């Protein structure tokens, strides 16, 4: 079908999208320490 | 592969970073840095990972293996990042951004929360670390130099002259002086803190060297703390001395032809372990290796397509 | 409802009965419990996916941002391919397609994620009572 191709299309690009480690900046610190 | 005693890297507007060697002008590896420009790059103390930060993201690249991708990336900030740095033991990373924040990042994969945020009223251009790794110097576009102490939570504000933005500030590893330059070329030098024990963070005005009539871009000492190279927008770099601040050697890349009309500025410089050869990265799409005595260049690297505004050059402790 | 809380949080954040208009008169499997004699269907990590699927179908009826809503449904079928395998969820979506209005390309996008299913519960119970 059409959505079947789209579903597997996302799978192919998802394999190479998990090779990077991301570290976000959370608004927290040792304020109480 | 970064498994060499001496490594060298350059980056700029070409969206790629080129790795070189001092032995020969060949290029080893080309990495990918998409939809961004590299402001400044530095290598971790472990010499197994390099840091490249620009426009709201700090992309980390691998050196031991051959990975053309930013394996480790950081986000959260909303503006550009002026500079990056690391502790001598590789514990935490301090970054200064254009969003008027000079924060500290924690490299421990746990909820240690070793991060501190410092707020200023103007965007900052240069961030430096004290040689004892206990203080911190932050400078904004208002010309006010802030001395931040990690032990306490108070920062002294020092301003030599207002209305002129500063661009760089560096402290020699031997802890003998403290120099900074601004948008007019004046390179103020302050004798650093004498209270090495309790960190009394006292400063006095030592001298002022009038040079670099045009904009001043970057100033940096040498590992032996006997030289001082100050970049400038007039396509010239001057190396000073710590004895009486006389012109030890003057360097220029001007072709002498009026038809060029400032073809490219001189952005950064870096010394070797023995403080004998210097590496300069100009905005003429190439970088050169100079010598402090003969003046004539040693090698030349021309693998970039666009201008390069940052370079990282380090080797082993032995020199 | 879940719609108010979903916009204030994230799908992964919450994870760190679900059918709204499900009555025992308009379901493919539940309506046959009394008339035929089927057995009751058998089964918190899964109930939070039923709401997410349903809210994206409802938001797909406005045709305002179809690409954003279509992407949100394809990811669920990729990370959790077994959530589109319950007969009751299909009945709820089929019931919603009758009252609301959907564009033909968007209507064909739905009812096409359920093509590669087995629906073992209906087959098991129908065989026993008929035999
Ligand atoms: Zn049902």
């Amino acid at each position: 079908s059409n959505t079947a191709q789209r579903l597997e299309r996302l799978r192919k690009e998802r394999q190479n999208q998990i090779k990077c480690k991301n570290i976000q900046w959370k608004e927290r610190n040792s304020k109480q320490s | 592969v970064g498994s060499d005693p001496v490594i060298l890297a350059t980056a700029g507007y070409d969206h790629t970073v080129r790795f070189w060697q001092a032995h020969s002008g060949i290029c080893t590896r080309t990495v990918q840095h998409q939809d961004s420009q590299v402001n400044a790059l530095e290598v971790t103390p472990d010499r197994s990972m390099i840091a490249a930060a620009g426009y709201q993201h700090i992309r980390m690249y691998d050196l031991n293996s051959n990975n053309p991708n930013p394996i480790i990336s950081y986000d959260g900030v909303n503006k550009n990042i002026a500079s990056v740095g690391f502790h001598e033991d590789g514990r935490w990373m301090y970054t200064g951004g254009e969003d008027c924040t000079a924060r500290i990042w924690d490299l421990r994969s746990r909820n240690l929360q070793c991060q501190r945020i410092f707020q200023v009223n103007a965007p900052i251009n240069c961030v430096c670390l004290h040689p004892n790794q206990a203080e911190l110097i932050v400078g904004d576009q208002s010309g006010a130099i802030h001395i931040w102490d990690l032990k306490t939570d108070h920062n002294e504000q020092l301003i030599p002259e207002p209305e002129v933005s500063i661009t760089s500030a560096h402290i020699d590893p031997d802890a003998s002086y403290m120099a900074a330059v601004n948008s007019t070329g004046n390179c103020y030098v302050w004798n650093l803190t004498g209270g090495i024990g309790d960190e009394v963070t006292q400063l006095i005005p030592k001298t002022k060297i009038p040079a670099h009539t045009r904009y001043a871009l970057q100033c940096r000492f040498s590992p032996d703390s006997t030289l001082l190279a100050t970049c400038s927008a007039d396509q010239t770099c001057k190396i000073w001395r710590t004895s009486n601040f006389s012109l030890m050697t003057e360097l220029s890349i001007k072709s002498g032809n009026p038809g060029e009309s400032s073809r490219g500025w001189m952005w950064g410089c870096a010394f070797s372990g023995d403080s004998q050869y210097i590496v300069t990265a100009s905005s003429d799409n190439l970088a050169r290796l100079w010598c402090v005595e003969t003046g004539e260049i040693k090698r030349e690297y021309g693998g970039h397509q666009k201008a390069v505004v940052c370079l990282a050059f380090n080797d082993s402790v032995l020199g | 409802s879940f719609h108010l809380l979903r916009q204030q949080m994230s799908l992964t954040e919450i994870m760190n009965t679900g059918l709204q208009e499900h009555t025992d008169d308009n379901c493919l499997y539940c309506v046959c419990i009394e008339i035929l004699g089927f057995q009751p269907s058998n089964q918190m990590c899964r109930i939070l996916l039923r709401k997410e699927v349903l809210r994206l179908v409802i938001n797909l009826s406005s045709s305002v941002s179809t690409k954003c809503h279509e992407t949100g449904l394809l990811t669920i079928k990729e990370k959790y391919p077994q959530t589109f395998d319950d007969i009751c969820l299909y009945s709820e979506v089929s019931h919603l397609l009758s009252h609301c209005t959907f564009r033909l390309p968007c209507r064909r996008f739905i009812q096409e994620l359920f093509q590669d299913v087995q629906f073992l519960q209906m087959h098991e119970e129908a065989e026993a009572v008929l035999a």
